[PDB]
């Protein structure tokens, strides 16, 4: 259970693990943990995966609804907003914990950490039980001001990290990238992961 | 309910037609200290402040009720103003409610405020303990900068802006020390006269040399 | 986990004197074994003849000092009239049982005069049962509390010694220093005390200091 | 804690100590156990002292609302059937209430006893509390069916005496309660110290 | 543990139950009659918890009394488990279980006197005799030895003698005083209450 | 709890020239007493007593045990104990058991055998030893006989105030107290005599 | 129960309140804790009280075996090493904390005990349950080699933390200075509460106590 | 649900929809009633059926328990629902107090549920 | 639970006790004797836990036989007592701490007879009455009233039924079976064992 | 609890945290975890400092003997198996994971987990709870025969980043570097600690 966020200029980008886990048995392998909360708008899922894609429809609707309505996308706050207030209201029968990032035509790329059911923005979020041993990589690798390209190495190295030390996290990446032009989608194979000192 | 970005110790004390607060920005997650950029204080109206700790998540919650219930009275335009004691007063009941329905917010807040030229400060807790004291600290800072405080107080209970806040530059020097759950970045809030006026991050200066004393 | 409730100590003693009432509690308010503020008062001025302490955990006996305030403001501007000091008695004794699932932990003591104009005493427990003495105790020192006034008031246990009906000075003298006593021996209680006293003209409060520590 | 009460034809004798203790430590030693209902009827106290306090104030208000609604002044068996209902309303929610019932009516001077979960039990010789064993033998040692009025008492005070003399939780001064047609009168209240020289000798 | 026990006849129905309430170490009423009447030709007898027994009683027995002012007769003696049954079944999975152990007879013109087992599991069964607590090991026993389709009513009561001796002789809790009583026909007969001077 | 189980409290005081000791003589299990014939203060030669309380069970075996290790030190030197030297005897005896510990809070009292000393302490479980001058409360209502101790106490009491004041106090004190009672024994060391005086006391 | 030491240029100083508890009672105001093991070296407890007692005697004992001896000094490491040792016998089972500091040939050595066997060298430290208020006084205000009359005062205003600040610790402090010259002790050196009077005394003439029976051994 | 007041004030202060149901009283069956010395008494009319009915259903003297019966005249549509929940009051009341029913206890409980369905909304 | 008592006289100890030994919810015999004969002027009772009574009283009973041997004389009661506590005490720190609530009775020749007092916490009181099991609760009372110092030996056998007959009367269980015997200046003496009539 | 070895021909650098937290309350804000075994055979104190401590002598008391029979410096490996065998004798009593480094005239620097009784050889071992933050970290900056003063500052780098991330360990960096002429001692002072990303 691997997730990441990093924001840049024109937009941001987010990183997640195909791994499924429960236990020491692998129940899926393969899976795709981004939920689309909009076009413009995405989550990133983690924790429990059954009670965490429950709170993403639930959320994709009530934003779907306010989207029509003014016929704009909503800001990318709001979208933080209504996952918190869904989050934060049920917490306690919900262990999941989830990552929001879009991209807006005003405020641009943003991240904020809906972790446990709080709000802050970060220009880069971790997430899950892999991203407690990257904490370490992510401060001296990371440097303001990145393109798209040069995030997604940061991106990817981080997560090729990541999935490498955890038991719970790997498989492969599936990458987003939201801009003003649209949507980007990267899967990094296992074979494509770039690859770290093993010995 | 569960282990959420536990926060840290929260210092204050009163001075001459003010108070001063600080806090860390460090939120910290379990034994981990993760977050090590967050805004612990707000600002309420001109003449009120808040700050807290433990839980910083239920923090945000009941940080957005305040916001709302301020846009009240300023919708209205009625030529008064919250009091530091009204929200005080506000604080302990909204969060004792939680106790008896037993599901508590879990965090520990001090309030700050300026009332025609008499300064309050007040202090909370979960479970609803409530009282006004010249020098107010939270978790282990009430162990450690509590009695450095009222070691001053003793020899100079009326302080203004000067000695207040380098006071409390020293007390936190000492958060580094013996508290492991401290950081390097902190705020200071001070409310005075012309309302709530929130300085940026800052830093402190320490000495180490009592590393280089146990060879001796 | 979550406990509904801490002991933060604290000690209340109230003595009814003939024709008057004398309350004293210190200000200490601590948590455990760690201190909170030094000036912390308990007794809580209601009318002008009701003063009431309440030693236990501090945080309940706002809620109750509220809830009270408000039925007595409330019995006032429907009623015409205040409340006795044996009316608010009855009454928060039907106000701790609607909690009684969730007891409110505090020792509660009323003080004040009565409808004849003497001092009257009412002891309270966490599970809001009541009963009228002429001299009361609660806390943690309430227990080192008792022999000291079973002496002064209580003239047990001595050999044909006259009973002589308790005077202020006495009182005074009495009341500190059963608490000199208790707030050396006892970490709980010290650093000030406060006295309430109500006659039939009004309240007389007064404070006078204690060991530091 | 001690509470007795029994029923005979001249009417029923309730005697209880006046020493109510948290634990080890006593509260106060002159603790009123016996609660006054109407003239005529008489409540008691055991366990949870804010219990009794409570309950037989309320069945105090329903004796009052069917006297003024009925003004048939409601007969001691229906007290505790009135004061059975209410306590199995909250039945396993943790009230512990011991007490008794006492009062005369057209069929007597009734006595009833009242357990946590309803129980009502009517006879002629009851007892309860932490040290009701130590009364149940001496008190248990010769009967008269008619009692006279003085050695009854005597049979009273003398059960408590050596009641609250085993037992530590019992103990503080007698509080003595005799019952009759109209109404109850408080015999004495008495300490129960003094009382042992008497025996002792 | 209170001591209930019952026999069914050809035209009768013998029911005995102990007298004494007990608690802790003492015995609070000794001649405390746990013998309830639903009807005329329908009693109830439980045992269980104190609370239990009186107050659930008064459920069935007010509410048959109901019926009786309804349809201007009683509920025979097998709508009356039943009634009393599905009523204990449905609180038993409420708030508040019940803890009571039933033995429940009557008379029928056409079923006769019958006798009910119920536990405190609200499972009805038709024996000829049971019985509650734990004096049942002492009893029922003798009874499987010395009973006959055909006994006599009077050698009923000299037959449970042998059993209730038992209870003051090996079984610990003294139960001195035990009360009797019989239905047939012609209604309710009360009978001797057996003590032991 | 195992403390407070058997009950029972003692208490010692010493004056200027004399000291004295007392204690209660209930005896009992929880809530029932049983007798007041058990001793808790126990002769331990020429001005030295002490005082026991706590859990009757190890009282009456460290009293025997007392004796023991005292009646070989008796005999091996031509001169009887000194109180001083006895304190670190008890917490001795107390301390080799301490993984499995005795349950008792011995007190001693007495005068110095060479003229007119006294002395007295206090113990506990782990046995620490502790010297004042004024006075020892020991027992279940130790937090009452506080009290009384720290009003009635005087810089030097002759004997006539030494029986006054710590009669008083247990008097007092045991009032408040359901497990201790039924009568208080007194026992006060003279410079040329040794008196004993039961007190009547509440019978509860 | 708060204990703490210091060390100044020409050697160590160890403070300590005289307050003893029960958790609820002050057992006594004036009793001791700072303890003799040897002429130059010193130690005082904390936690459980009897714990430190004899733990102390028994390394005291094996002290002044070792000294005569040898007829050389005491080696302060020596005591510490004694100790946790004999702690660790009993796998920290045991509740008492110590605190070991005195004068040797080289120079001031100032160590801290820990129940489990853990030890540490350093200037200052501070023990029991108002040790965290003792110990932010000298954390600010403590410079290097300090001199003698400026490491008294500390320990005068350091203690007051820990007597101020926390409810199980109180009574008078006794300073307790060592230097090469020999052995120093001090009590009483400051008192922080001055409310020691009463307005009321209780003196009882003779024959007011109701006594019963009595009986008379003389001597 | 229906909400409406039914019965309301008219100019002169009587009611229309009270008058008209005491109307419908006088226009039922003749009943009677006495208080005896030891007994109690209670009588009806009974219409004259030609050789159907069976008097099973017929009959208008009731038993509310043991103690109290009572009889009714007028519409034969209300008088079954008022016998049927004092009959219930009259074993709730055995059921909260052990004594038996008061004749003026369950009388009053009764009337009073006529008063509630005047008042009532809908009703 | 099984019951014990004892009273001591000027001359005389008389010593009474139930027979019945019980298990389960049954009374496996009424015949079991408590009472056992330690020496000639010496006797004791014990009551506890089934298998511990019998089981701890013959070590008791048996060693003071062999100092009877030795020296030619029994032991004296207050001998006796000191000796079975500091041994009762030994047997809690070991595994199997045994529950024992015993009476003893003896005749000295200079004090007469003794009553002492222990419990499973071998703490040993001198008194001249006690009780044991449930039986102390509904009992004991009974004796402070009707009992003196003085009291002639044929006074404590009538009030002593007076607090037997208690038990069925009230007490849950039966216990009818009972035992009596008694030490005087001749030594040990039997009494007719009390039953009840039912 | 921080601790950090990491091999090199030349030697060993050997770093430690100076905070000794008991709870959430700090024992010592500096203390040593460096107590030599041997001459030149030195160990990390980890997990529970009382016992480390104490298994610390019972090493060097053995090691004395040892080490005068062979008249020789016991060799690493031989110190390891010391440890060990008394570690997993007491493992249950004993909770106390040391990390053993040090160097030898014949196998050269040598640093040898002993956590949970075992025995294993790696080219750099870290210990403790704030030595799981920087697993990724190191990995990415590690090479094999880095030159001995960056492999000091690698060291210095790690731990200063994990007492930043890590609530229970802080204080000031200690390096403990052993060569064949002698062995380094080094402690970096708070105002010292390397800079790393602050925000």
């Amino acid at each position: 259970t691997t997730i990441m966020a990093v924001e840049f200029d024109g937009g941001v980008v987010v990183g997640s693990d195909s791994r499924v886990s429960a236990g020491e048995a692998v129940v899926n392998r393969v899976f795709d943990k981004l939920s689309p909360l909009h076009q413009h708008i995405y989550c990133a899922l983690s924790g429990s995966a059954a009670d965490a894609q429950a709170i993403a429809d639930m959320a994709a609707y009530q934003l779907e609804l306010h989207g029509m309505e003014l016929e704009e996308p909503p800001l990318v706050l709001a979208a933080a907003n209504v996952v918190r207030n869904i989050t934060y209201k049920y917490r306690e029968d919900l262990s999941a914990h989830l990552m929001v990032a879009g991209w807006d035509q005003r405020e641009g790329g943003q991240v904020y950490g809906t972790m446990s059911g709080m709000l802050i923005r970060q220009p880069f979020a971790i997430g899950g039980s892999g991203s407690t041993y990257i904490y370490g990589y992510v401060d001296a690798a990371y440097k303001p001001g990145m393109s798209p390209e040069e995030c997604r190495r940061f991106t990817t190295n981080a997560i090729a990290l990541a999935m490498k030390r955890d038991g719970s996290s790997g498989g492969v990446i599936y990458l987003a990238t939201i801009t003003g032009a649209g949507v980007d989608h990267r899967v990094i194979l296992g074979d494509e992961l770039p690859r770290f000192y093993d010995e | 309910q569960n282990p959420m970005v536990t926060g840290t110790s929260v210092l204050g004390l009163k001075f001459e037609g003010g108070v001063v607060i600080a806090a860390d920005m460090l939120g910290s997650y379990g034994s981990l200290a993760r977050f090590r950029n967050i805004s612990r204080i707000m600002r309420v109206n001109n003449s009120t402040m808040l700050g807290a700790s433990g839980d910083y998540a239920d923090f945000q919650y009941l940080k957005q009720v305040l916001g709302q219930m301020v846009i009240d009275e300023e919708l209205l335009g009625d030529g008064h103003s919250y009091s530091p004691k009204a929200i005080h007063s506000w604080l302990t009941r909204a969060m004792y409610s939680r106790r008896s329905k037993m599901n508590p917010l879990w965090n520990t807040m001090v309030i700050g405020g300026y009332a025609d030229g008499e300064s309050f400060l007040g202090y909370v807790d979960m479970l609803g303990v409530a009282y006004e004291a010249p020098s107010l600290a939270t978790g282990y800072g009430a162990y450690l900068a509590q009695p450095l405080l009222r070691e001053v107080l003793e020899k100079q209970p009326v302080l203004s802006q000067t000695e207040a806040r380098e006071l409390v530059e020293r007390c936190m020097r000492v958060l580094y020390y013996r508290d492991a759950r401290s950081y390097n970045r902190f705020q200071i809030a001070t409310v005075t006269e012309k309302g709530v006026e929130i300085e940026g991050p800052l830093s402190a200066e320490t000495n180490w040399d009592i590393a280089h004393m146990i060879s001796g | 986990r979550f406990s509904p409730y801490a002991f933060n100590g604290g000690t209340v003693l109230a003595i009814a004197g003939e024709d008057f009432s004398i309350v004293a509690s210190d200000t200490r308010l601590s948590e455990g074994f760690s201190i909170h503020t030094r000036d912390s008062p308990k007794c809580y001025k209601l009318t002008d003849k009701t003063v009431i302490g309440c030693s236990g955990f501090h945080g309940d006996c706002l809620t109750l000092t509220k809830i009270i305030e408000a039925r007595l403001k409330m019995y006032k501007h429907s009623n015409n009239k205040a409340m006795t000091t044996g009316a608010i008695a009855a009454m928060l004794s039907t106000i701790l049982y609607s909690r009684r699932f969730f007891p409110y932990y505090v020792y509660n003591i009323i003080g004040g005069l009565d409808e004849e104009g003497k001092g009257a005493v009412y002891s309270f427990d966490p599970v809001g049962s009541y009963q009228r003495d002429s001299f009361k105790a609660g806390g943690s020192a309430s227990a080192m509390l008792q022999p000291l006034l079973d002496n002064q008031v209580g003239f047990k246990n001595m050999q044909n010694v006259e009973h002589v009906p308790l005077s202020l000075d006495r009182a005074m003298r009495l009341v500190k220093d059963v608490f000199i006593s208790a707030a050396e021996r006892d970490v709980y209680t010290g650093d000030a005390l406060k006295v309430c006293i109500v006659t039939k003209e009004g309240i007389r409060g007064e404070t006078v200091p204690l060991r530091k520590d | 804690t001690t509470t007795l009460a029994f029923k005979f034809q001249h009417g029923v004798i309730v005697a209880v100590d006046s020493r109510a203790s948290a634990g080890n430590y006593i509260a106060t030693l002159k603790v009123n156990k016996v609660i006054e209902i109407n003239p005529y009827l008489l409540g008691t106290m055991s366990g949870c002292a804010a219990d009794c306090l409570y309950w037989e104030r309320l069945l105090a208000k329903e004796c009052r609302l069917y006297y003024l609604r009925n003004g048939e002044r409601i007969s001691v068996s229906a007290a505790s059937k009135l004061l059975s209902n209410m306590m199995c309303q909250y039945r396993g929610m943790g009230l512990s209430m011991g007490s008794m019932i006492c009062g005369w009516d057209k069929k007597g001077p009734g006595l009833y006893y009242v357990d946590e979960n309803g129980t009502r039990l009517s006879g002629n010789m009851f007892s309860t509390g932490s040290g009701n064993s130590h009364a149940y033998g001496v008190m248990d040692s010769g009967y008269r069916p008619d009692l006279s009025i003085e050695e009854a008492y005597d049979l009273g005070r003398r059960a408590i005496v050596h009641a609250t003399h085993r037992d530590s939780y019992s103990g503080g001064v007698v509080n003595m309660y005799h019952m009759k047609e109209d109404g109850w009168v408080k015999v004495e209240s008495t300490d129960v110290s003094d009382l042992m020289h008497q025996y002792r000798e | 543990m209170e001591y209930l026990i019952g026999i069914q006849g050809p035209d009768y129905v013998l029911v005995a139950s102990d007298r004494v309430a007990a608690s802790n170490i003492v015995q609070m009423k000794d001649d405390h009659d746990k013998m309830f009447k639903m009807s005329e030709k329908i009693l109830l007898l439980c045992v269980g918890e104190a609370g239990d027994t009186v107050q659930f009683a008064e459920y069935i027995q007010k509410n048959v009394q109901l019926y009786k002012m309804r349809n201007g007769y009683e509920l025979s003696p097998t709508a009356a488990a039943n009634f009393t049954r599905r009523n204990l079944a449905d609180y038993l999975r409420s708030r508040t279980p019940y803890h009571v152990n039933l033995l429940l007879a009557g008379y029928d013109e056409h079923e006769g006197p019958a006798l009910y087992y119920m536990d405190y599991l609200a499972a009805l069964a038709k024996a000829p005799f049971a019985a509650h607590g734990y004096g049942a090991f002492l009893t029922l026993s003798i009874l499987d030895r010395y009973y006959t389709p055909t006994i006599s009513r009077e050698k009923a009561v000299e037959l449970l003698r042998k059993c209730l001796e038992e209870l003051q002789k090996r079984f610990i809790l003294n139960l001195p005083t035990f009360s009797v009583r019989i239905i047939d026909r012609n209604g309710i007969h009360d009978l001797d209450n057996i003590s032991f001077p | 709890s195992i403390m407070s189980y058997n009950g029972g409290a003692v208490m010692a005081m010493k004056g200027k020239n004399c000291v004295a000791i007392a204690a209660d003589r209930r005896f009992g299990i929880q809530a029932q007493m049983v007798t007041t014939d058990f001793q808790k203060i126990f002769p331990m030669g020429d001005r030295l007593y002490i005082g026991l309380a706590g859990l009757a069970t190890d009282v009456q075996t460290v009293a025997q045990r007392l004796k023991f290790r005292l009646n070989l030190y008796e005999l091996k030197e031509g001169r009887q104990i000194k109180p001083y030297t006895l304190m670190s005897m008890v917490a001795n005896l107390l301390y080799e058991k301490r993984f499995g510990p005795y349950y008792t809070e011995p007190v001693i009292a007495g005068l110095d055998p060479k003229t007119f000393k006294p002395f007295i302490c206090s113990l506990d479980l782990i046995g620490c030893p502790m010297v004042t001058d004024d006075f020892v409360v020991s027992g279940t209502c130790t937090e009452q006989m506080y009290g009384m101790c720290e009003s009635l106490w005087e810089p030097n009491m002759d004997p006539e105030h030494l029986f006054e004041t710590i009669s008083q106090a247990m008097l007092n004190a045991v009032d408040r107290d359901a497990v201790s009672g039924m009568g208080v024994i007194v026992h006060i060391i003279e410079k040329d005599k040794i008196t004993t005086r039961t007190l009547k006391a509440r019978m509860d | 129960t708060t204990i703490a030491g210091l060390v100044f240029q020409d050697g160590v100083i160890l403070g300590a309140d005289t307050r003893a508890t029960n958790d609820s009672v002050v057992a006594d105001k004036i009793c001791e804790k700072i303890h003799f093991i040897a002429p130059k070296i010193y130690c005082c407890g904390a936690g459980v009280a009897a714990d430190a007692e004899m733990t102390t005697r028994m390394a005291a004992s094996n002290m002044e075996l070792h000294a005569l001896s040898t007829g050389r000094e005491c080696r302060v490491a020596t005591v510490t090493r004694m100790l946790r040792q004999t702690l660790f016998r009993y796998q920290g089972y045991v509740g008492a904390s110590l605190i070991v500091g005195g004068v040797d040939f080289t120079g001031p050595q100032l160590y801290s005990v820990h129940p489990h066997g853990s030890y540490s060298r350093l200037p200052f430290t501070a023990l029991g349950s108002g040790q965290d208020a003792a110990i932010a006084v000298l954390e600010d205000r403590f410079q290097p080699n300090m001199t003698l009359e400026a490491a008294q005062e500390l320990l005068v205003e350091a203690i007051t933390a820990g007597i101020l600040g926390d409810l199980g610790s109180g009574g008078n402090v006794d300073a307790c200075v060592i230097t090469a010259a020999g052995a120093k002790m001090l009590r009483a050196l400051s008192s922080p509460t001055k409310p020691i009077e009463r307005s009321s005394q209780y003196r009882f003439a003779p024959g007011t106590t109701p006594v019963l029976s009595q009986t008379v051994v003389p001597l | 649900s229906y909400d409406r007041a039914i019965t309301v004030f008219s100019p002169d202060g009587h009611l229309f929809q009270v008058e008209y149901a005491q109307e419908a009283v006088k226009k039922g069956s003749t009943a009677v009633g006495v208080r005896g010395k030891d007994i109690v008494v209670l009588g009806v009319e009974k219409k004259s059926v030609a050789k159907l009915q069976d008097e099973r259903t017929v009959r208008k003297i009731c038993a509310l328990d043991d103690n109290v019966c009572m009889a009714f005249a007028g519409l034969t549509a209300d008088a079954r629902i008022v016998i049927n929940r004092a009959r219930v009051e009259c074993q709730s009341h055995r059921l909260t107090v052990e004594d038996p029913v008061t004749v003026e206890y369950i009388t009053r409980y009764i009337a009073s549920l006529k008063q509630r369905y005047t008042q009532s909304n809908g009703r």
